[PDB]
């Protein structure tokens, strides 16, 4: 019974993680400009 | 450096001076040998965690695995001296002085 | 040292898709399907040039094209879908196996209106291949030239000259 | 911030019920009414320095759940056992040397 | 044969538990060389994808890489549903 | 101790010993030092008296304290570089640290007060391996962290042993003593070299072990852990006394016998170095160690000392005990030097 | 709000165990053909509360200790631990939700003896000293096996987060898959929490007062019903249906409540080991066992295909 | 601030170094050490090493510290001396904290301190890093591959674990 029960979590893990992976993409497009901005803001109150 | 950095290495000097200037009981001597350790392990520890040095991690564990076995047989030997003397004091480890 | 060279805070603006992770999961196996194209283009550019600011335009696609994916949702299948993540968003750990039911609505609706197939299990993890005009980066972490190595010895190993010359030995 | 609390709240409690424990009205109006070896077997001694050891192991063998997940399961499956069996000739050598007697 | 029997008999009447003990950390030992569902549990582990799959830039000569998830080439998990 | 158990726990001395030598990770070969002090203690504590308990205290208290001192510069290594290679370290505080440390684990002067004391208070076969195989592994650490010592400190240290092991020499009747000093007057001769030529350092190293092994195996041989016990051998073994005076002599460093050879060998290193002072000085300062050695073979070979009526006793019966290579090692410890020039091996 | 919900697990804590002291006497009772408490209110509903009133007006004999501050040290830790247990306990959600709660109850059930060793020192007679370093020597000896045995467990469940046990066991209760475990678990847990037949040290003294007692043996309850829930989450795992918490509630209370009256039942039932057999049990019994068991479910998993997720 | 959490931890690291450095009644200087331990836990959590820092309170504190407590009651001390009693032990457990406060309040006032080296005062949480989204522990998956990797280690550490058990036997059988 474990043995089943396991094998059947193991496919909704993988199905769980390749959902993730579906949204990286998105997920790292959106962290760079995020940060990119963030640098940005820092530079125009250092030169201040 | 970083500020934690300044206590815990300061955290050695102080166990390392305290190991090093004994006094009566080898038990307290042995608690600074332990807290060198201590101070060692949490210095490892930061290092390995903030620069995500992922294999290293297991460092640490290891590090703290043989210090208690070193510490077990200090312990060991404490009881046996205990057991000569009655006492665990250094200054009955006199001996070999002559 | 020079100037850390950084875009303009215009230069990084673009329409941002404002949904939450539970709707972005209930999407997730379609999205991955639709919008695969312009995503992987995406990260094959980050993997290789290993620089954000390289990467900006190629950035500003993925989120048009999950914007159009979300705009065609939104006109045919925006009551299942609804009611999809909604179900997603009860658990704390946003479960798939517990909104089955609503999953099944959802899929069966896209696959009418939209002709969309869910990808198997496994599929989204596969490696892909991706045709790209960009140019493959060089240097792509500005190393310097590597020193020049060690002049090699070379030759045929004779016996030294007598011997080992140490002080008065003659071998 | 939720688990500082939770521990502050519930020392914080036990020390509130311990000190009130302590002073509490008694409406009495007069006068209220050794670092040697203690004479404790050496067996004890070793059963301590025997947890400690095995305690060790222990903490070697916690990480198994997370190396099960490994595509190196033939050395993981490998170097589990052996890391128990020597645990287990441990114990052995402990039994079979009357480490474990309380006799004598 | 017999000599070996009549001793597992002898500590199975003396120390059950210790024979018990013995016997279990055998099978531990054995069963999973025997055993034909190993084989799997590697396999599972390899299929899980804990980071992304970063894309091959495409140079016109790989015929067995997919340039789509749902496309035919690439590792299947047929097998893995069925288990 | 159960000669099984005895077998397995020097083989856990030797394999803490080839970890250190064979480790690239500084923690490897932090782990080599503590299995090696494990496994060590049992044999130092194995004849249960409280000389031996002081001894092996006394011991663990010094190693123990080293080895932390060890860890501490790995770690600040890893800190300043990122990395765990058995090298050259990228700290000065971590060099001095790892310099102290070793100096501790190998008994130099000044943290040489536990050698004298240690080595009175276990057997004689417990002294060899202290005195032999224990300085293998700091010394092979030594060997590959040198091109980051401090030259100041280490050549300090090498001073200081050969004045401290020639002085506090000169005060000792017991022969465990003797060795003792004897062993931080050679260990400063080997790290004297080590910033110049490592290999003039193995070569001291494998030649001091060799000579150190045959004093001990004759010591064992007859049981003799004092000057007067010693000089009743003309009486009982008069081969043995032989072979303690021509070991003493090349331990002496007098040619034409081995133990000249490292002496000559480092001298020729530190000069082409222009350093003669060091070389000079260090050569006078060993006759110290000679004279303590002569006053040995006073006793033993060269005059006959008052006996006893009891000895006859022991004419009517042979050595029984192993000497294991024994005539093999006092023949190297007395008539290499012919092939001095067989030192390129250990390049 | 979350204040709020640290005293909604205190409160009933200390009550549940008051009320335990009831229904230990109550069902030791009936066991022994009498009735216990039915006097003090009705059914003796009232005697919990006499009890706690009673001892704590009581006059507080403390001999002169050798250590005020360890003599005050040992019930706050004893108590302030024991309350630090229930907080990663899934009902079926915790109130602090610990990726490695698992190992936390260890960690932190393994500082328990520190109470035990302080009140020995504290007490200012070696006769004390030596039952306190007798009852160190067992709880730590039962700790290998309470740690192996739960190693063992979490080996079919995948993690240390004690929530993954409710998952681990939407199928089928892991008491069978691991019933061998949960026996030598559940005696390990009597052991632990020095319960009947290992009750020694309340036999060994045989052959504190007032308030500071009551604490002590507050400490002591609460521990006993912890291991109980942890028992029946571990080995009796309930279903939890989001939408319906107290379901999983109500039926997670009734085994919990079942296995603390299996606590009362076992110390009706038998005489108590000697020190040196209880020991035995353990180093010649307990642990060859689990440490074979152990080899046994680290091989299972991967011989069966049956490995769990990591999240 | 909360923002210097790390930072406070580490100051009474310290104070409970200085606490058994000076070496006070056995039974005082455990404690010492026990307080240190779960504050070095602390910090090690903060770090984002949460079974690191559950392992110094399992193993350091569960473990080696209670095997301590227990052979003090037994070979050393069965009752305490009054903390701090002793001149020498007063004199160094004040002049650590002298010096210990002094380092804070400098660092404090400048946000950074040269004692010795010169240290930063801006707060533990300016090297962090800022880019994490993966769905695994990370020092989780490094302790794991001690199974993997660490053959070798595993070898050399059992060993030494085994050899323990029969060294102590050694030496205690007198
Ligand atoms: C079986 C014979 C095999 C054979 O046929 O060939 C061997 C040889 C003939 O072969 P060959 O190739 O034609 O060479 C003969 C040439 O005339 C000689 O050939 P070469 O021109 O190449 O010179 C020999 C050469 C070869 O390389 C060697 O180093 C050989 C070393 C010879 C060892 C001699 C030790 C005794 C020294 C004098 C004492 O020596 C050197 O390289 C430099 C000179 C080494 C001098 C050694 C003395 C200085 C060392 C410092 C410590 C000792 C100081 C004196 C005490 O016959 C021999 O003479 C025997 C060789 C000597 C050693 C073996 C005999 C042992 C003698 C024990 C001496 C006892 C001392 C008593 C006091
Ligand atoms: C070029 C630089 C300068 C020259 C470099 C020289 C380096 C040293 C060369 C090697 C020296 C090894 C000793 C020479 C062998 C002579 C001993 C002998 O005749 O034993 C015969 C031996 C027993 O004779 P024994 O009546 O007990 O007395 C002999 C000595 O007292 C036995 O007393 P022991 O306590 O000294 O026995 C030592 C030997 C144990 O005794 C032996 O069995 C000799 C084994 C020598 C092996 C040959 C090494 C060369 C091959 C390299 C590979 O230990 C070993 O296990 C060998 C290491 O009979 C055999 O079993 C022969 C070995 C069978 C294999
Ligand atoms: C007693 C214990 C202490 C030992 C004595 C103290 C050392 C005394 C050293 C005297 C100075 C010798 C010296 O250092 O010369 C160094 C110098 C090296 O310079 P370099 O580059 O090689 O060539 C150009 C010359 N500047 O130039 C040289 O190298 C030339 C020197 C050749 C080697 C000199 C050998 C030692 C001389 C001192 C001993 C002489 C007196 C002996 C008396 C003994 C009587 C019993
Ligand atoms: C090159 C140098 C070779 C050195 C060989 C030395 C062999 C030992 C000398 C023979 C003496 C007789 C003997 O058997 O050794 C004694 C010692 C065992 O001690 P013992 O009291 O005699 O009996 C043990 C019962 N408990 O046995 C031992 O423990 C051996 C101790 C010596 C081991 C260290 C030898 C020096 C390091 C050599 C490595 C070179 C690199
Ligand atoms: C030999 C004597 C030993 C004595 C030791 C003490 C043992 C006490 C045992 C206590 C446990 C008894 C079980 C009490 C049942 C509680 C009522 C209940 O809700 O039962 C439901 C259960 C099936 O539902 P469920 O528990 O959720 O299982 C699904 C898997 N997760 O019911 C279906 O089975
Ligand atoms: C389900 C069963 C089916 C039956 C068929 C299965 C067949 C395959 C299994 C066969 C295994 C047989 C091996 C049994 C070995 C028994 C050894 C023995 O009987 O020794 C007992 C004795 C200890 O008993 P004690 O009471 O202390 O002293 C005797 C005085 N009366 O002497 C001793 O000192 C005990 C030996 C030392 C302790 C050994 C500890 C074992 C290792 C612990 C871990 C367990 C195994 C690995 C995990
Ligand atoms: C002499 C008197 C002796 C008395 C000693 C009694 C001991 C009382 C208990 C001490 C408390 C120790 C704290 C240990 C908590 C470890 C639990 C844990 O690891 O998780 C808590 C949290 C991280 O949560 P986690 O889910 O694991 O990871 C983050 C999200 N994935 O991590 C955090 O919340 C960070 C909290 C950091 C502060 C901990 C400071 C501990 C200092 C205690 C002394
Ligand atoms: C099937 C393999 C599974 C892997 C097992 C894992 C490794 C476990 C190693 C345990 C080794 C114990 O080895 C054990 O040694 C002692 C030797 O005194 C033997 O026991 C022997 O001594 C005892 C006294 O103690 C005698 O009463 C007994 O008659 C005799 O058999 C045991 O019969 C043997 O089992
Ligand atoms: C005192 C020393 C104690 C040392 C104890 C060491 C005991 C080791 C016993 C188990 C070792 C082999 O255990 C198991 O064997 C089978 C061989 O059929 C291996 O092989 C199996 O898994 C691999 C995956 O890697 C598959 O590709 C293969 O098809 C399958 O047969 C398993 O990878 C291994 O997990
Ligand atoms: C015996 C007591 C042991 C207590 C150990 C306490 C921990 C020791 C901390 C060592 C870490 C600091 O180590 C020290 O760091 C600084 C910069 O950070 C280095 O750098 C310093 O000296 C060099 C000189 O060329 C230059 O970089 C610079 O002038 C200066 O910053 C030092 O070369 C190094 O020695
Ligand atoms: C849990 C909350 C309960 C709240 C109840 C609040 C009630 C407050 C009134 C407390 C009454 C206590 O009553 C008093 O208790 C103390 C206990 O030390 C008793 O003992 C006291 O008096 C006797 C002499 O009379 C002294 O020798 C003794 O040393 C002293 O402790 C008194 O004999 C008793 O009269
Ligand atoms: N480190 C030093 N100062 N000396 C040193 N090893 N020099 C290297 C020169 C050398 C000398 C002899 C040989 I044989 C070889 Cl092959 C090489
Ligand atoms: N062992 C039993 N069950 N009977 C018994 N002697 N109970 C002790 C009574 C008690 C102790 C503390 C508290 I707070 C409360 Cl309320 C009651």
């Amino acid at each position: 019974s474990m043995m089943k029960w396991n094998r059947e979590r193991r496919r909704l893990q993988i199905e769980d993680f390749e959902a993730r992976i579906a949204l990286m993409p998105l997920l790292q497009a959106e962290k760079d400009r995020r940060v990119l901005q963030m640098l940005r803001e820092n530079l125009e109150e250092e030169a201040t | 450096m970083s500020m934690v950095y300044m206590n815990i290495m300061m955290a050695f000097t102080v166990s390392l001076v305290g190991l090093l200037m004994y006094r009566s009981h080898l038990m307290s001597s042995l608690l600074c040998l332990e807290g060198m350790m201590l101070s060692l392990f949490v210095m490892a520890a930061l290092t390995i965690l903030n620069s995500h040095f992922t294999l290293a991690s297991m460092m640490p564990i290891i590090l703290l695995v043989f210090a208690a076995c070193e510490a077990a047989l200090g312990l060991s030997l404490l009881v046996m001296v205990s057991n000569t003397y009655g006492t665990d004091y250094v200054q009955n480890l006199n001996l070999l002085q002559c | 040292p020079g100037i850390v060279e950084l875009p303009s805070l215009e230069d990084l603006k673009v329409q941002e898709v404002k949904v939450s992770s539970s709707v972005l999961k209930a999407a997730a196996h379609h999205y991955g399907a639709q919008c695969d194209k312009p995503n992987k283009e995406f990260m094959l550019c980050r993997w290789e040039e290993k620089d954000p600011r390289r990467c900006l335009e190629e950035g500003k696609l993925v989120n048009q094209c999950a914007l159009e994916f979300f705009r065609q949702i939104k006109r045919h299948c925006a009551e299942p879908f609804t009611e999809y993540w909604t179900c997603i968003d009860y658990s704390g750990l946003q479960l798939f196996r517990r909104c089955r039911k609503q999953q099944a609505q959802f899929d069966e609706c896209v696959l009418d209106k939209l002709g969309w197939v869910r990808p198997d299990l496994g599929d989204l993890s596969k490696v892909t291949k991706v045709k790209t005009d960009r140019p493959l980066p060089e240097n792509p972490y500005h190393s310097r030239a590597r020193p020049e190595p060690n002049p090699e010895v070379e030759g045929d190993l004779k016996p030294a000259r007598h011997g080992s010359r140490l002080f008065f030995w003659t071998m | 911030m939720n688990l500082m609390l939770a521990l502050l709240t519930n020392f914080t409690l036990a020390t509130l019920l311990v000190i009130i424990a302590f002073w509490l009205p008694q409406l009495n109006v007069y006068s209220e009414k050794g670092s040697a070896r203690l004479p404790f077997s050496m067996k004890f001694f070793l059963v301590a320095i025997t947890f400690l050891l095995f305690d060790l192991e222990i903490a070697l063998l916690l990480p198994l759940p997370w190396a099960s997940q490994t595509a190196n399961l033939n050395t993981m499956l490998t170097m589990a056992l052996f890391l128990i069996i020597l645990l287990a000739v441990s114990l052995a050598y402990e039994w079979t040397q009357k480490g474990l007697e309380w006799t004598e | 044969a017999e000599r070996v029997a009549a001793f597992l008999k002898n500590v199975w009447a003396k120390e059950p538990v210790l024979v018990a003990s013995f016997a279990i950390a055998g099978l531990a030992v054995i069963l999973p060389t025997l055993s034909p569902y190993t084989k799997y549990s590697l396999m599972i582990n390899r299929a899980t994808p804990y980071n992304y799959p970063v894309p091959l830039r495409d140079d016109g000569n790989m015929p067995d890489v997919p340039s789509h998830p749902q496309d035919p080439q690439g590792p299947s998990l047929e097998w893995l549903k069925r288990l | 101790m159960n000669p099984i158990i005895f077998i397995i726990i020097l083989l856990t001395i030797m394999l803490g010993t080839i970890i250190v030598m064979i480790s690239s990770h500084w923690l490897l070969v932090w782990i080599g030092f503590e299995m090696n002090m494990l496994a060590i203690i049992p044999i130092m504590m194995k004849n249960h008296n409280p000389r031996a308990t002081e001894a092996s205290t006394k011991y663990f208290l010094t190693q123990s304290t080293a080895s932390m001192l060890l860890m501490m510069a790995v770690i600040i290594n890893l800190m300043f570089s990122g990395q765990w290679t058995v090298m050259k370290l990228f700290n000065p505080m971590a060099s001095m640290l790892m310099t102290m440390a070793l100096a501790m684990k190998l008994g130099m002067a000044p943290f040489h007060f536990w050698v004298p004391e240690v080595t009175q208070g276990i057997p004689l076969s417990s002294g060899l391996i202290l005195l032999t195989w224990q300085k293998l592994a700091p010394m092979s650490v030594l060997y590959q962290i040198f091109p980051s010592i401090n030259l100041n400190l280490i050549l300090t240290l090498s001073v200081l042993s050969i004045l401290i092991g020639g002085w506090g020499g000169l005060n000792q009747t017991q022969l465990r003593k003797i060795m003792a000093y004897s062993s931080i007057a050679h260990m400063g001769w080997m790290t004297a070299v080590l910033p110049y030529n490592p290999t003039m350092t193995l070569l001291n190293l494998i030649i001091y072990i060799i000579m150190t092994s045959t004093m001990f195996t004759m010591f064992m041989a007859n049981s003799t852990t004092t000057t007067l016990s010693l000089s009743h051998t003309w009486n009982k073994t008069p081969i043995m006394t032989v072979l303690i005076l021509a070991t003493l002599l090349s331990m002496g460093g007098l040619p034409p016998l081995s133990g000249f050879m490292p002496k000559w060998m480092i001298i020729q290193e530190m000069t082409k170095n222009n350093s003669i002072i060091l070389p000079t000085f260090m050569a006078i300062t060993a006759l110290l160690n000679l004279y303590f050695y002569m006053r040995l073979t006073y006793s033993t070979t060269l005059t006959m000392f008052p006996s006893t009526n009891n000895m006859k006793m022991k004419w009517q019966f042979p050595l029984m005990k192993k000497m294991t290579f024994l005539p093999t090692m006092v023949v190297l410890s007395t008539m290499m030097l012919p092939l001095t020039p067989m030192l390129s091996v250990l390049e | 709000m979350f204040m709020i919900n640290i005293l909604m697990l205190i409160i009933p804590i200390l009550l549940a165990v008051a009320f335990l002291t009831l229904v230990e006497r109550k069902v030791l009772g009936y066991m022994q053909l009498r009735k216990g408490p039915n006097v003090v209110g009705p059914y003796g509903l009232l005697q919990p509360i006499a009890d706690a009133i009673k001892l704590f007006i009581k006059e507080p004999l403390r001999p002169a200790t050798s250590s005020a501050s360890m003599f005050i040290l040992a019930p706050i830790m004893a108590l302030g631990l024991a309350l630090t247990m229930w907080i990663p306990l899934p009902m079926p959600y915790p109130l602090i939700n610990m990726n490695l709660g698992v190992l936390f109850m260890l960690a932190m059930s393994s500082l328990a003896v520190y109470s035990i060793l302080w009140s020995g020192w504290a007490s200012n007679s070696k006769y004390a000293l030596i039952g306190a370093l007798r009852a160190v020597a067992q709880t730590i000896s039962y700790e290998v096996t309470l740690a192996i045995i739960l190693l063992s467990v979490l080996l079919m469940s995948g993690s240390f987060t004690l929530s993954t046990l409710i998952t681990t066991q939407e199928q089928m209760w892991l008491i069978l898959p691991a019933w061998p475990l949960a026996m030598m678990w559940f005696i390990s847990t009597l052991a632990e929490t020095n319960r009947a037949p290992f009750d020694l040290t309340e036999g060994e003294s045989e052959l504190y007062a007032a308030g500071p007692f009551a604490l002590f043996f507050m400490a002591e309850y609460a521990n006993i019903i912890m291991m109980n829930i942890f028992t029946a989450i571990l080995f009796l795992g309930t279903s939890h249906n989001p939408h319906m918490p107290e379901l999983y509630t109500i039926n997670f209370t009734i085994k919990s409540l079942l296995l603390t009256m299996s606590f009362l039942w076992i110390r009706a039932s038998y005489p108590r080991f000697r020190y040196d057999q209880l020991m035995h049990l353990l180093w010649k019994n307990f642990l060859p066992l689990t440490l074979a068991l152990c080899m046994w479910h680290v091989s299972l998993p991967i011989l069966t295909s049956g490995i769990p997720p990591q999240t | 601030m909360m923002l210097y959490i790390v930072f406070i931890l580490s100051v009474i690291f310290v104070m409970g170094f200085v606490g058994f450095s000076s070496k006070p009644s056995p039974i005082y200087g455990g404690l010492g050490l026990i307080v240190s331990g779960g504050v070095g836990c602390g910090i090690v959590l903060n770090f984002g090493g949460s079974f690191l820092g559950l392992m110094v309170f399992l193993i350091y504190l569960g473990g080696m510290m209670v095997v301590f407590g227990y052979t003090t009651a037994m070979a050393t001390e069965q009752y305490p001396e009054i903390w701090l009693s002793n001149k020498a032990v007063l004199g160094a457990f004040v002049t650590g904290l002298l010096m210990e406060f002094f380092m804070v309040y400098y660092v404090l006032k400048d946000k950074e301190v040269e004692v010795v080296f010169e240290f930063n005062g801006l707060g533990d949480w300016v090297i962090y890093d800022t880019g994490d989204s993966g769905f695994f522990s990370e020092e989780a998956m490094g302790i794991a591959a001690l199974y993997s990797y660490g053959t070798w280690l595993v070898i050399v550490t059992g060993w030494s674990l085994l050899i323990g058990v029969v060294v102590i036997m050694e030496i205690t059988r007198g």
